[PDB]
RNA sequence: UUGGCACCUCGAUGUCGGCUCGUCGCAUCCUGGGGCUGUAGUCGGUCCCAAGGGUUGGGCUGUUCGCCCAUUAAAGCGGCACGCGAGCUGGGUUCAGAACGUCGUGAGACAGUUCGGUCCCUAUCCGUCGCGGGCGCAGGAAAUUUGAGAGGAGCUGUCCUUAGUACGAGAGGACCGGGAUGGACACACCGCUGGUGUACCAGUUGUUCCGCCAGGAGCAUCGCUGGGUAGCUAUGUGUGGCAGGGAUAAACGCUGAAAGCAUCUAAGCGUGAAGCCCCCCUCAAGAUGAGAUUUCCCAUUUCUUCGGAAAGUAAGAUCCCUGAAAGAUGAUCAGGUAGAUAGGUUUGGAGUGGAAGUGUAGCGAUACAUGGAGCGGACAAAUACUAAUCGAUCGAGGACUUAACC
């Protein structure tokens, strides 16, 4: 039910070793020349990097 | 499954006539009594026909000595010498389970 | 002792000559090749390594290609070792057909059971529920974790957790039919795993 | 599929009309009795002037059940109700007549006198 | 099939609403889970449209919403979503076996990070 | 156990019985082995070895206990805070109400009874069960594995035969051996029998809607009702505890002195338990003691006086994307156009049970025909129609010593 002891700084920091974000999966487009998520449409060009819209 | 169809195909009894739930059938069932094999007639209404291929079963209901008896058979069992359709019933559904709660007159199936 | 690898196709039923009706599992076992023979001199134990199903090149790597090239065969989906075999039988690259078994042969079927995921003690360990009424607030729970004295829980207090996907051996299944042109075994009763599951059929240890 | 407290019609000529199952015989923790199994039972309803009387503790063989029986040929039999026949320690009925159909399983369990007396054996 | 955080009746209403939106607007932005369910339902409506007969029209009518798409003018009569499905949309997929929709991934929505997509006819 | 003492706890160590979950001891209830018997046989008695497994469901009472009914091979006795209330119950007890008997002048009280009476808590740590990430394992990889070590399993009835033999005056009635078939328990699986099956099919009520009719839709527990696919399932089905081996316990012996005999013991040989160790099933090299086999990649560039460093890569892996046989999430497995991975489409299938429209008959409700029709989630096969585009990221260059070949 309740913490028996306060958690130390070290123990708190160890617990947070895995609380982090991953870098987004992205790459530079050819037509745009700017970064985009793979398998997404590129807004810089304004369409899907390959398939024109 | 196409491979299970191919493997079981040889065990499909082609002598099996066309019957539906509601039909009155006479099952000529082989019966191994003591030592010598015997034919016991079981005549009743087909209550249910379920499953596919070699696994297809049907159930025949009769009232024997004022007690409902249901007999369920594999369609392709070789322990059925002959299955003859005695009369074609006019019913409105595939499973005649409502017959289990009806006795005489109320349990009559109209013939086609 | 003979052995083969097949996929579970599914279950059906067959009428025996007697007239009895038996449930069977259909095991398809096409494309079993002998890949490697392990000896006491080289590996420390006798075993024959059998590769089962053919696999597209782009699904195989160079290490795999190099290992099946020794047996002049294509990459294989499943590779398993058989111990207690006679290595004098089995040439490297030889096919292993389902006619190594005969109708009436008693076999052991080994496979991975179906995955049920996270399961409670009622389904996973067959424990009893608490009462559902009479004021009970104890239905599908694991029971006392143990006595007080040892200020801790003993090491096989059964609890919820991931359920199936374990290796299982069913012992003493009768082979009911062997169809070589279809590479099919019919085994009386059921064997572990979903449809399409690897099944290792070998001669009964007993 | 008969257990302790299951009631059964008595398919015979003895006084008993209805029995209550006290015990399935043949095993320390045996839950359920099927066609051809012997149960110990008490008589709950009796026919006035019958041989077997109300409150009597008797043995009975189950001769038909709603939970029926599977047969080796892959066929099944199910009846519309659960009935039993009161027997002696030798498998003979206390009554002289058996009423209603009776399952062929009795012949295999060696209840021959019952099978002979039955109007139909399915 | 997906439960989309909705009861059975709520989910049928949602599918009918989105299916009609895609037939009427020909391109809509929605969540990925919704789009992956909509493609199944819209492609079956277009199949009905291609079948073209009264029985198929009435199967579609049981599903499509009674929405006015436009008012065309001969007198000015409204065009209903069902009419657009059988006269405009279906006929333009007469030589295309299936695959009447496509889903373009867009990016996460600000207020809830929901992965948004364009689903469009073609 | 009934007690004695008052040492921990009164800034709380919840107290009876039951439920759930067990685990341990052996002073053994059953099953196994054995000695003695006032052991003819069948049954027993008593003692020794033995803790592997097993050890029932009800009636009464809050009960524990106990008596009883019916079984069973047997219905063991104890410990674990009289095991287990941050796991449950709350009938009893130990609160406020009320009443009876009784005691008390009374307020009230009990070697007593009776009816009623708030059971809180989001898990920090260790522990337990599952599941990932990191690094290690003197190069980097992909598979296949050995098994130190661990866990699981371990129960038992009845019938037939041997044989109405042995034994017995009869009555009765075996050992040992051989067979069959159960109970309970476990594991797997859904072909069967059933259950469920809220995006399957049908019937049907009320009311609202789709302009009306017809045909449909909404809401009423999925409105209700009758069925039901995949999946998940037990009450369903298959299978298991087979048969062994080694060493032993109690015990029985052989040979055999000490002790010219005798003596199973001192030297030395054998027999001999459901028990021990194997055998069977599962996990297992973080087994840092980091094992083995097969196969793959190779010795790159620029720096660093030096040791070493960093930066492109190889084999290979990942991100990302389509998913399910997998799944809380990670993971696992199937795929990513070197394409059937999913959706669609086409053809099937199960399932439902005869669509709409039209026609015919009927005054009509309705019936019949067209036509096993129409519909048909999740099942099957084909088909590249839609989407798995395009990218990126990580990932060796192998220390020293000695010996042996060489
Ligand atoms: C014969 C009994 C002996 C005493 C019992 C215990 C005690 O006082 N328990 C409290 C408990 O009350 C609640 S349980 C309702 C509390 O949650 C629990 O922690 C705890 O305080 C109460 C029942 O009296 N003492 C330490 C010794
Ligand atoms: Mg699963
Ligand atoms: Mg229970
Ligand atoms: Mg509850
Ligand atoms: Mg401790
Ligand atoms: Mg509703
Ligand atoms: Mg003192
Ligand atoms: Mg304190
Ligand atoms: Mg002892
Ligand atoms: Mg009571
Ligand atoms: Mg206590
Ligand atoms: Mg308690
Ligand atoms: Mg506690
Ligand atoms: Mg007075
Ligand atoms: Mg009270
Ligand atoms: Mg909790
Ligand atoms: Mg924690
Ligand atoms: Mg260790
Ligand atoms: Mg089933
Ligand atoms: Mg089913
Ligand atoms: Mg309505
Ligand atoms: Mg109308
Ligand atoms: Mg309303
Ligand atoms: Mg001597
Ligand atoms: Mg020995
Ligand atoms: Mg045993
Ligand atoms: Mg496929
Ligand atoms: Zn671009």
């Amino acid at each position: 039910a309740v913490p028996f002891r306060r958690t130390s700084k070290a123990k708190k920091r160890k617990r947070r070793t895995h609380v982090k974000l991953q870098l987004p999966g992205m790459n530079e487009c050819s037509n745009c020349g700017e970064y985009r998520l793979s398998h997404h449409v590129c807004p810089e060009c304004g369409q899907y990097d390959g398939k024109d819209v | 499954n196409k491979l299970i169809d191919e493997i079981t195909k040889s065990q499909l009894n082609p002598d099996v006539p066309n019957f539906r739930p509601g039909d009155t059938v006479r099952v000529h069932a082989k019966v191994v009594e003591g030592t010598r094999e015997r034919i016991q007639l079981f005549e009743g209404v087909v209550i249910k026909r379920r499953g596919a291929g070699i696994s297809e079963t049907f159930t025949v209901r009769k009232i024997s000595n004022s007690v409902g008896v249901e007999r369920t058979f594999p369609v392709h069992t070789p322990r059925i010498a002959k299955l003859e359709v005695i009369r074609r019933g006019k019913v409105r559904r595939a499973k005649l389970y409502y017959l289990r709660n009806l006795r005489g007159k109320a349990a009559r199936i109209k013939e086609i | 002792t003979k052995g083969i690898l097949g996929r579970k196709v599914g279950m059906t039923q067959v009428f025996t000559e007697n007239g009895e009706l038996i449930p069977v599992t259909v095991i398809e076992a096409a494309q079993n090749v002998v890949l490697q023979k392990k000896t006491v001199e080289t590996d420390g134990y006798e075993a024959v390594q059998i590769g089962f199903e053919d696999k597209r090149a782009i699904l195989s790597n160079k290490p795999e290609q190099g290992h099946v090239a020794k047996a002049n065969t294509t990459p294989k989906r499943f590779i398993r070792e058989f111990r207690d075999v006679n290595l004098d039988e089995y040439e490297i690259g030889a096919e292993v057909k389902v006619d190594v078994f005969a109708e009436g042969d008693i076999i052991d079927a080994t496979g991975v059971s179906k995955g049920k995921g996270f399961q409670g003690v009622i389904k996973r360990h067959g424990q009893s529920r608490g009462p559902m009424a009479h004021g009970s607030r104890y239905h599908r729970r694991p029971g006392s974790m143990g006595p007080v004295a040892p200020n801790r829980v003993f090491k096989n207090k059964l609890l919820p957790g991931r359920m199936g996907g374990e290796q299982i051996t069913i012992q003493n299944l009768e082979i009911v039919k062997v169809d070589v042109e279809k590479n099919v075994l019919l085994v009386k009763g059921n064997v572990p795993g979903a449809k399409k599951a690897l099944v290792q059929i070998k001669t009964a240890t007993k | 599929m008969i257990q302790q407290e299951s009631r059964m019609k008595v398919a015979d000529n003895s006084g008993a009309r209805e029995v209550l199952t006290i015990k399935v015989l043949g095993g320390s923790g045996r839950k359920t009795a099927n066609i051809g199994d012997v149960v110990v039972c008490t008589v709950k309803q009796a026919t006035p002037g019958g041989v077997v009387k109300k409150g009597e503790v008797v043995k009975a063989v189950i001769v038909r059940t709603k939970s029926g029986a599977r047969r080796q040929d892959g066929s099944y039999i199910k009846f519309d109700e659960n009935a039993c026949v009161i027997i002696r320690d030798d498998k003979s009925p206390r009554g002289t007549r058996i009423f209603g159909p009776v399952a062929r399983e009795l012949r295999e369990n060696n209840f021959m006198k019952i099978v002979s007396l039955a109007p139909e054996v399915l | 099939y997906r439960k989309l955080g909705r009861t059975s009746s709520q989910r049928k209403a949602l599918l009918r609403d989105l299916a009609t939106d895609l037939i009427v607007f020909e391109r809509i932005e929605t969540t990925e889970a919704r789009a992956k369910e909509i493609r199944k339902v819209v492609e079956k409506l277009i199949t009905s449209g291609k079948k073209g007969d009264l029985h198929a029209r009435r199967q579609a009518a049981a599903f499509i919403r009674h929405e006015v798409v436009e008012v065309v003018q001969v007198k000015n009569r409204p065009v209903y979503a069902l009419q657009k499905l059988f006269d405009d949309v279906a006929p333009r997929y007469a030589e295309r076996q299936g695959g009447y929709t496509r889903i373009l991934k867009k990016g996460p929505r600000r207020g809830d990070g929901a992965p948004m997509v364009i689903i469009e006819l073609v």
